[PDB]
């Protein structure tokens, strides 16, 4: 469907997606 | 000074041309030439698409732009070919009306936004000198299982595997103070700028720029192998949409200047490099860069990550933002495309262009050795730059006379920032240093190095130091 909106502050790096 | 680089003058100067053979269907004689055989020029989309190349050059696109603004009518007013493109609302515009929110025009609303793919690439290739930069900064990684950010130093050179392109030639890594932790990391920004500022400036020094960042995203696959997931692929994404913003931002932050843009600058040659496994399992890299439309749509503060990685998020209209409609050119399989709304959100790789890789082959490196001193950073590694290491390092060879092991051991990144933190040497002694770090005939300036009163003052620290 869609996403939400995920705003992380500027110099937070995120990858724990799932696969 | 804001001159151009040296690599776009040489680029300008180049033509780019590319012969063709003549034809079959060629209705001129068995000599001569016409426009179906005459030589191609640098931006050809079929010569690109024929040899795999996925986007044009800068330099073909310029020179393309260039012939589409010599097709006017002669006498008309210059206009410069390039634009950086800008979204934001103008909220000081009075024409007829109160600045936004309080009231709007055509001068200053924003109109539809059409997103797609950018057809050239401002860098075409990123160049590391040797594996051993790339591996020690996976170490980090191995040794702890928690991910890594650095900043890459180096220069930008021709590339002659593309027409008139270039490539980020990268010399080294350095590794901000950062937060690491199995599935991301966090920087305090201030901080990190505050660092860097310092470190661009030594760097500089010794001939560098700042010309990219790398990170890995890296998670063993649970095979004893050393293996790991794949997980940025064509089916999921290539990077996520939080690191387009971050590449934006970077871009934004390091413009490229072009005396042939409105602005004296045109999006940027800052290049994003991304460590993580392929489809194979093994550990590679890919290197990126965004689109201009993408610097624009960060600086209009329009777009947001989302908890779907190969999608952006588009933000409201607010009292500081103005956000209008916005399309993409959807891609099918064969690359045609057709206008869709992007809104609520949208595949993030239509924000992308993509680079290649490589290494040279067995040599201008501009340090002699990439390891064997630690890292800025690592003291959680349990490496940490102190005199005790130094001396550990240092002092033994300093000692020895040989110059060829002295040489290969200053020559090196971390070895030198390190040094110079100190405020030992003068500032014409830390030249010399440098110049003994990275110059093709340096055995004249370690002599006297060696021989002043800082270095035999360092030397000296480090005897009565352990
Ligand atoms: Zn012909
Ligand atoms: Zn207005």
């Amino acid at each position: 469907m869609e996403p939400a909106k995920l705003d992380l502050p500027e110099g937070q790096l995120f990858f724990g997606f799932p696969m | 000074s804001i001159k151009e680089l040296a690599v776009d003058e040489e680029l300008a100067a180049a033509d780019g041309l590319i012969p063709r053979q003549k034809s079959k269907l060629c209705k001129h004689g068995d000599r001569g030439m016409c426009e179906y055989c005459s030589p191609l020029p640098p931006w050809d989309k079929e010569y690109h698409e024929k040899n795999k190349i996925k986007h044009i050059s800068f330099h073909s696109y310029l020179k393309k732009l260039n012939e589409n603004a010599n097709k006017k009518e002669n006498g008309s007013s210059y206009i410069s070919p390039l634009s950086e493109p800008d979204f934001r609302i103008n909220k000081r515009c009075h024409n007829g009306h109160e600045p936004w929110p309080r009231g709007i025009c055509s001068k200053c609303q924003p109109s539809a936004i059409t997103l797609q793919q950018q057809e050239f690439r401002m860098v075409d290739h990123v160049e590391f000198q040797k594996s051993e930069i790339i591996n020690e900064f996976i170490q980090a990684w191995r040794y702890t299982g928690m991910q890594r950010f650095g900043y890459m130093y180096g220069s930008y050179s021709k590339y002659d595997n593309t027409p008139l392109g270039i490539k980020a030639v990268v010399e080294a890594i350095y590794e901000p103070p950062q937060h690491d932790e199995q599935d991301g990391l966090t920087m305090d920004v201030e901080q990190v700028k505050n660092e860097m500022l310092q470190i661009d400036r030594q760097a500089q020094e010794m001939g560098l720029s700042r010309i990219g960042l790398i990170f890995t995203d890296l998670s063993d696959a649970g095979a004893g192998d050393g293996s790991v997931f794949c997980k940025r692929h064509k089916d999921s994404f290539f990077l996520s949409s939080l690191e387009v913003i971050m590449a934006a931002r970077h871009q934004t932050r390091h413009p490229n200047v072009s005396k042939y843009s409105e602005q004296g600058f045109f999006s940027s040659k800052f290049v994003t490099c991304v460590i993580s496994g392929n489809l194979e399992g093994e550990i590679d890299i890919s290197s990126y860069q965004v689109s201009t439309e993408a610097e624009a749509l960060v600086t209009a503060d329009m777009i947001s990550g989302s908890t779907f990685p190969s999608m952006a998020y588009i933000n409201d209209t607010t009292d500081e933002r103005y956000v209008p409609e916005i399309f993409y050119m959807k891609s099918n399989e064969y690359g045609i495309t057709v206008k869709e709304n992007a809104k609520p959100a949208f595949p993030v790789d239509y924000l992308l262009v993509t680079l290649t890789h490589g290494f040279p082959n067995t040599t201008n490196s501009k340090f002699v050795s990439s390891t064997g001193f630690p890292w800025s950073n690592r003291q959680a590694m349990g490496q940490s730059q102190d005199y005790q290491e130094l001396k550990k390092y240092l002092f033994n060879v300093a000692s020895s006379g040989d110059f060829n092991l002295l040489h290969e051991k200053i020559s090196n990144f971390h070895l030198l920032l390190y040094i110079n933190s100190l405020q030992i040497l003068s500032p014409d002694e830390w030249k010399l240093l440098i110049e003994s770090a990275v110059k093709n005939e340096w055995e004249e300036s370690l002599l006297k190095l060696v021989s002043s009163a800082g270095w035999q003052t360092l030397v000296m620290i480090l005897q009565e130091s352990g």
